[PDB]
């Protein structure tokens, strides 16, 4: 919808729209819905990325063996920067194949988010209703119905928290990668990042 | 919420210092009870095995895999050391049978515990001889509560055994090995 | 604004983000911006292609001992220009745009000069096409060649910043 | 608000509204005149407060006075009157001090927390130098900055106004005194009174951190 | 009602001084938890600090003089005469652990809403009496005798006598906090308390670390000691 009736706002930037470049009023509603969907996907990816980068930088590896002959700690011996390349090729293939299937299934759903859907409301069962494909009814978001005890106002407040945390997580993961690439850029990030 | 599980030793009330409810629905509480019951039963089997093997027990007479050189008594008396001495075929057989059983448990109960149903009532593998085929509804709740309490105690038991094996002199009654 | 110039090709009126359907009164400024960008892009593409096989004779400064034939092809050619030559180029562009070819009236932002067309600079001594079909074809050709030149100039710039030449590898 | 600058009579008689460089109108960023003088008042009050605190800190650092159990007491015990013991601090601690000041000013100047307290921005019809309390995102946070124990919870408006005039006057005089100290540290110049023998920070007072950080 | 009760209790504690709050902690919302809960927490913590300080003063006297129980127990490892800071230095580590665990059990019982609502009481932040201890009457297995009045000879006390007892408790608690930290300060820095100079020896270990200078690991349990 319009950028005026949207859950971004936030109390940090005076309780109004932060946009200093005039992007929200220079484009149509379809572009704004695409921007909201892109921001939400970016925020969720960045939250996962920030937590994973912190875990890999603290050298917290899984107990066991990644591939037969390759230990989790063997891959995580260096920092998170030199970690994705140390994964075996088949594992990266399977991870990116699952991500490909998820993106195709979530984009091929009834009312697309630019054509009548809600931007950021990923369908609970992306692999349901596909002919010739059977998957269990594990939900993509909340396999455990945590947001079934929440009311509408609590859901809106936690959506606002999600947006703010996604923005902070984008800044944080870019901070981690830049602190490794350009030492001394971020003062807190010492060596092992 | 109300459910089963509560009784004495807590005051007839629900035990959760850290909240872990009020963010849970009927589906989430059903998952909580299903995970609790599966962990409970696995832990009861685990203590009944480790306690029998490590302490005493005549052990199974026979050979265990006529071709590879292994004996039932050659596995040992330690828990983790004898598990590694089990052959890879035996380990894969155990894990495959367990996986087949649970996949069929997920696909066999049509009111799913996350979509209705009763949590912890898995098909098959319970009384084949029907020992509890005549029990009253009031008595069955007592047995379910006893199962839950014994299962929680057994969870603590298996983690005591694991702690004593990994970090020595923890769980002071358990010895250094 | 769907019937204006530039909406002629296979796409018709192509506004995905909807800049001119959100603000239909802002089309004239966008058209002037596009026309200046296109003209600079045509000049830049022509310079890129012609400097490869054509070079001026003689020196460039006769004081830094720099020749026209010694500037390689591209960004480094603009590097080797003396600071006085750069100052004169910037002075030429500034005098050409602030006073002679003036695309903007208005104090700060610049709307459109009076009731002229967007990009209707120069004036008087310039060819004014009558026969409105011919004028429409000429203007649409100017706009489309400008857009193609924008994409081409961007591509050759992308090539020049990661190579020594604007020619892509394999060509 | 231009005639609301008649408070300079209360700051000091005889020398009333004294603005040779006539910044009273001088529209800043295209804003109105009252917003410009509100910015001027807030900047003056902030500069005075920081100058007073820096004066006291200068005296402290010149007379050593270190914390008892601080393990960042590895700085040299002699120490220049002040800028070297600032320079001897590790860079992360200076960055944390600067980020603290920035966070606290961003808290001071948010319009959500200002209007919830009941008082607008200082260029939108508000008192300069207010600093509202803590209605923070989930953070109890005892003790705001201003009178945290409550020394002036009850006070007449005349006493508060007199304290505001005293704050502005002492802030101006502390700006003068602190830069007299920094001048006597670098290319002395304040040979009247000599300021009481401050060694000499050969370096730049305006050079934070040991490293240049390429900015 | 909150600050008025606070003024009245301060006036009864000392008519001359009265309400003395220079820090103004009685106006700070500690967790955004109104005024009633904040003053209830403050009074409960003051009362707990005073009771623990009175008990600590008596125990410090007992250990500094040398007042051991007898045989077999944890007193058998403590040397005969080591000053009171060093008697929490020679008892076994598990003795310290179990002591702190029992104190935590007592605190949890004093805070558990089942115990408070058993004998008709609410939480001190939620509107209960600060410093009150619920008896025992919810603890699954029955308890023989209570903790406040073990032999129940204070059940005939008038409410005025109870109020005067609370005022005396608070005053004695404050003065015992001052005395006990006189002892602890003289055990760390000499010349702080002039009266206690030369009586209390200096101690090197940290007082605020419980298991610092941890005790030995000995099994004092005989008969069936399968935990060797
Ligand atoms: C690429 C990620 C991304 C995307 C798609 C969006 C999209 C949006 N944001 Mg947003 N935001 C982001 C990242 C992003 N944000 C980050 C990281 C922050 C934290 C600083 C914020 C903070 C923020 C606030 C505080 C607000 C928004 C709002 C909005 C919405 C309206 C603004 C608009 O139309 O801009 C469209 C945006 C784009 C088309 C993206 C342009 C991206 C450019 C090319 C990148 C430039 C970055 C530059 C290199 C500097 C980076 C440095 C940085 C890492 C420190 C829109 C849905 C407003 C809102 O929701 O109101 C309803 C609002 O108030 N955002
Ligand atoms: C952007 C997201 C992202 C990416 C690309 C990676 C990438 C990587 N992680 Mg990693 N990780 C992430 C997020 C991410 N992580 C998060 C959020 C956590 C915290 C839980 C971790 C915790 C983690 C550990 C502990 C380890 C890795 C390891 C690795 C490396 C090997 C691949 C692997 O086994 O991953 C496994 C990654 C996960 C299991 C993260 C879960 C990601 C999904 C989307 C979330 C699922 C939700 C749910 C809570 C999971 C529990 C299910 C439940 C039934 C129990 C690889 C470089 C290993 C390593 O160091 O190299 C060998 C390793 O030992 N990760
Ligand atoms: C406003 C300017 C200013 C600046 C930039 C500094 C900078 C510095 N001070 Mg400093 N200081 C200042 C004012 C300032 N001070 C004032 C006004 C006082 C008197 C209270 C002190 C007293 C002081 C001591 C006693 C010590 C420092 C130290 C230091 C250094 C380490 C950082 C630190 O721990 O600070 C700590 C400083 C503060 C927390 C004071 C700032 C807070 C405000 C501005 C003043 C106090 C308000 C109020 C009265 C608070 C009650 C007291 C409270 C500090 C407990 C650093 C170079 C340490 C040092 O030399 O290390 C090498 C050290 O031991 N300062
Ligand atoms: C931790 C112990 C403790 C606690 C929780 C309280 C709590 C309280 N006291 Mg109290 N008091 C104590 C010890 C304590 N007292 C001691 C030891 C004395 C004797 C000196 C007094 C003497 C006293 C009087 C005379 C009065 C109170 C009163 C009160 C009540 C309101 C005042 C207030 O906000 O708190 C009091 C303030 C604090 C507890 C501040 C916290 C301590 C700070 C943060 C640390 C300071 C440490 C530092 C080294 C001290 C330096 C001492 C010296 C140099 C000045 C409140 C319930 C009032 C009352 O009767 O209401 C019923 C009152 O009029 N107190
Ligand atoms: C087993 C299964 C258990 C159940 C599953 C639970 C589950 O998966 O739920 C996951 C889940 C959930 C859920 C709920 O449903 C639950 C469970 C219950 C329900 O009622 C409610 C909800 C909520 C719906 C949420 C997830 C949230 C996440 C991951 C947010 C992640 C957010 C990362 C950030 C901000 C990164 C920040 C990085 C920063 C700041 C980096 C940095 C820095 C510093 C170093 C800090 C400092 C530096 O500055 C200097 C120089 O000092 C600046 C900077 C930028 O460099
Ligand atoms: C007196 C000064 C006059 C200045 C004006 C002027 O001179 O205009 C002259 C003019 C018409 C005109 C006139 C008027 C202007 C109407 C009026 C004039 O009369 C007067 C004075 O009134 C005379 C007249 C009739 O002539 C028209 C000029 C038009 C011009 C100069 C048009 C350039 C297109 C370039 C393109 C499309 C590049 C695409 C580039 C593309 C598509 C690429 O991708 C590049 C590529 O590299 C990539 C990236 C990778 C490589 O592997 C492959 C290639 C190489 C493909
Ligand atoms: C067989 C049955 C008996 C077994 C007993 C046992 O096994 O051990 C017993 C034992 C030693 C022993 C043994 C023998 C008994 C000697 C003989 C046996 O020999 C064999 C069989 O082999 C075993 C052995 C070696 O163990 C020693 C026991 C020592 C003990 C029981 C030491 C309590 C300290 C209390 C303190 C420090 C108070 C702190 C202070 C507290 C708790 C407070 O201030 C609480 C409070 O502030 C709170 C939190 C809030 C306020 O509102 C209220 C107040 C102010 C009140
Ligand atoms: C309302 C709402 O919901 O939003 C929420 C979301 C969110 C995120 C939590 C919010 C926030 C607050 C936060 C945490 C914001 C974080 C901001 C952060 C952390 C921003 C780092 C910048 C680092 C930079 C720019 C590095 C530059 C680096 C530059 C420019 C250089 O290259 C340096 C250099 O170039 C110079 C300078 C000169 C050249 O000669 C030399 C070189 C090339 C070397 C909000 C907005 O408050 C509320
Ligand atoms: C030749 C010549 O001219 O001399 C030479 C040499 C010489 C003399 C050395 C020089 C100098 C240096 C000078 C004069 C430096 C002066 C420095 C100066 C004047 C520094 C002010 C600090 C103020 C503070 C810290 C305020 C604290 C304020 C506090 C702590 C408050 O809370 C205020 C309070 O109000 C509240 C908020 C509420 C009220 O209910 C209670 C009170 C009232 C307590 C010169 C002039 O530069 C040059
Ligand atoms: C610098 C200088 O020179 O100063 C010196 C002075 C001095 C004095 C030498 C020094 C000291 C040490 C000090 C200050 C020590 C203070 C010690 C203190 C104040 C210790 C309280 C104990 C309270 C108890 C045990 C409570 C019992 C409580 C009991 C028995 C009951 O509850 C029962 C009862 O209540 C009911 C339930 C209700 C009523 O029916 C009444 C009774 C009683 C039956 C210093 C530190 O060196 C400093
Ligand atoms: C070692 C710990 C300790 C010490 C050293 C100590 C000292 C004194 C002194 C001497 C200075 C007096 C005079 C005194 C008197 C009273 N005490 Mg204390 N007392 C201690 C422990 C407890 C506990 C656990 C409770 C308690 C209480 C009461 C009540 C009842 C008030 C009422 O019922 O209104 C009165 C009159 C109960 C209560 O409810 O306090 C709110 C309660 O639970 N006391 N108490």
């Amino acid at each position: 919808a319009l950028v005026d009736s949207m859950e971004g706002v936030g109390e940090e930037t005076g309780g109004q729209i932060w946009d200093p470049l005039g992007i929200s009023e220079a484009v149509s509603d379809e572009a704004v819905m695409w921007f909201r969907a892109s921001e939400l996907k970016h925020g969720r990816v960045a939250m996962l990325a920030s937590v994973g980068y912190l875990v890999g930088a603290a050298k917290i590896s899984f107990p066991g063996e990644l591939a037969k002959g390759v230990t989790f700690a063997s891959v995580a011996a260096n920092g998170p920067y030199q970690a994705w390349d140390a994964v075996p090729q088949a594992g990266k293939l399977q991870i990116l194949s699952i991500i490909l299937a998820l993106e195709w299934a979530t984009e091929a759903k009834k009312p697309h988010y630019m054509r009548g859907g809600v931007p950021g409301k990923i369908e609970q069962l992306p692999f349901d209703g596909i002919q010739g494909l059977w998957a269990p009814k594990i939900k993509f978001w909340d396999p455990l119905n945590f947001t079934g005890a929440l009311s509408a106002e609590q859901k809106a407040r936690k959506r606002k928290a999600e947006l703010k945390n996604g923005r902070l997580a984008m800044i944080g993961i870019i901070s981690f990668i830049t602190g490794h690439n350009l030492p001394g850029s971020v003062p807190a990030l010492d060596s092992s990042f | 919420s109300d459910m089963e599980g509560t009784g004495p030793e807590t005051g007839g009330k629900v035990f959760d210092p850290m909240g872990l409810s009020k963010i849970a629905s009927a589906e989430t509480l059903a998952w909580y009870r299903a995970a609790e019951l599966k962990h409970s039963r696995v832990a009861m089997a685990a203590v009944t095995g480790w306690a029998w093997v490590s302490s005493g027990g005549p052990l199974f007479p026979g050979y265990l895999s006529v071709e590879q050189g292994v004996t039932f008594e050659s596995l040992g008396r330690d828990g983790y050391a004898a598990w590694a001495a089990v052959p890879e075929a035996g380990k894969f057989q155990i894990l495959g049978v367990i996986g087949i059983l649970e996949i069929l448990s997920e696909s066999a109960v049509k009111p799913h515990y996350m979509a209705g149903g009763t949590p912890g009532k898995v098909p098959l593998l319970w009384d084949p001889l029907g020992f509890t085929a005549k029990l009253s509804p009031e008595t069955l709740a007592r047995k379910r509560l006893a199962e839950l309490k014994n299962g929680r105690l057994a969870m603590i038991g298996v983690m005591s055994l694991v702690s004593a094996h990994f970090i020595p002199n923890s769980v002071p009654l358990l010895p250094g090995s | 604004v769907e019937t204006e110039l530039g909406a002629t090709g296979p796409l018709g009126y192509w506004d995905p983000f909807g800049f001119s359907v959100r603000n239909p009164e802002r089309f004239n400024r966008y058209r002037a911006v596009e026309l200046k960008h296109g003209r600079i892009a045509m000049a830049a593409t022509t310079g890129y292609m012609v400097q490869s096989f054509l070079r001026w004779p003689g020196y460039l400064s006769t004081s830094a001992n720099i020749k026209f034939a010694d500037l390689p092809n591209g960004i480094a050619a603009f590097k080797a220009i003396p600071p006085a030559g750069l100052f004169q180029i910037l002075l030429f562009i500034g005098a050409m745009e602030a006073f002679t070819w003036r695309y903007y009236e208005g104090p700060w932002p610049g709307k459109v000069p009076e009731g002229k067309a967007p990009g209707d600079v120069a004036g008087d001594l310039w060819v004014r096409y009558t026969d409105p079909e011919e004028k429409a074809f000429k203007l649409n050709a100017e706009i489309n060649n400008g857009r193609a030149a924008m994409m081409g100039s961007l591509g050759m710039l992308m090539h020049d910043h990661i190579l020594g030449t604007w020619v892509p590898p394999g060509f | 608000k231009a005639d609301l600058e008649a408070l300079a009579k209360d700051l000091n008689p005889a020398v009333g509204f004294w603005d040779p460089l006539a910044l009273s109108d001088y529209s800043f960023w295209g804003t109105s005149q009252e917003a410009t003088i509100g910015f001027l008042r807030e900047a003056e009050i902030k500069h005075g407060r920081i100058a007073m605190a820096g004066f006291v800190g200068y005296i402290v650092h010149s007379n050593d006075i270190r914390w008892t159990f601080d393990k960042v007491a590895a700085s040299v015990p002699t120490g220049l009157p002040a800028p070297a013991v600032w320079d001897a601090i590790p860079d992360i601690a200076k960055w944390q001090i600067i980020l603290f000041v920035g966070v606290m000013e961003s808290w001071r100047e948010n319009k959500v927390v200002l209007e919830a307290e009941g008082q607008k921005h200082y260029m939108s019809g508000g008192k300069p130098g207010y600093f509202p309390s803590f209605d923070l995102l989930p953070h109890p946070v005892p003790f705001p900055l201003f009178d945290p124990f409550g020394i002036s919870k009850r006070a007449t408006e005349e006493k508060k106004a007199k304290g505001r005039l005293a704050e502005i006057n002492n802030g101006r005089l502390a700006m003068i005194g602190l830069f007299g100290f920094l001048s006597e540290a670098t290319v002395p110049g304040s040979v009247p009174f000599l300021k009481g023998v401050v060694p000499a920070y050969t370096g730049e007072v305006m050079a934070p951190f040991t490293q240049n950080i390429f900015t | 009602s909150a600050k008025a009760d606070l003024e009245a209790f301060a006036k009864e504690c000392n008519p001359v001084v009265g309400y003395w709050d220079p820090l103004g902690l009685a106006d700070l919302p500690l967790w955004g938890q109104d005024q009633d809960a904040v003053i209830g927490w403050l009074r409960h913590s003051e009362i707990k600090h005073g009771r623990i300080a009175m008990a600590g003063f008596v125990g410090y006297i007992a250990h500094a003089n040398g007042f051991r129980f007898g045989g077999i127990g944890p007193q058998n490892v403590v040397p005969e005469g080591a000053s009171a800071p060093e008697v929490w230095d020679s008892i076994p580590f598990l003795a310290k652990l179990q002591i702190i665990g029992a104190i935590g059990v007592l605190e949890h019982i004093s805070e558990d809403k089942n115990f408070l609502a058993a004998d008709g009481m609410k939480h001190y932040m939620r509107g209960g009496k600060p410093g009150y201890f619920p008896t025992f009457s919810a603890n699954v297995h029955p308890m023989p005798l209570n903790l406040f009045d073990p032999f129940k000879w204070s059940k005939n006390a008038s409410p005025e006598k109870k109020a005067k007892g609370l005022v005396t408790e608070t005053n004695n608690g404050r003065l015992a906090m001052l005395g006990l930290f006189g002892f602890l300060s003289e055990s760390k820095i000499p010349g702080s308390v002039p009266a206690l100079s030369g009586i209390i020896p200096s101690y090197d270990g940290d007082y605020m670390q419980p298991f610092l200078p941890t005790g030995p690991d000995t099994s004092l349990w005989t008969i069936g000691n399968l935990w060797a």
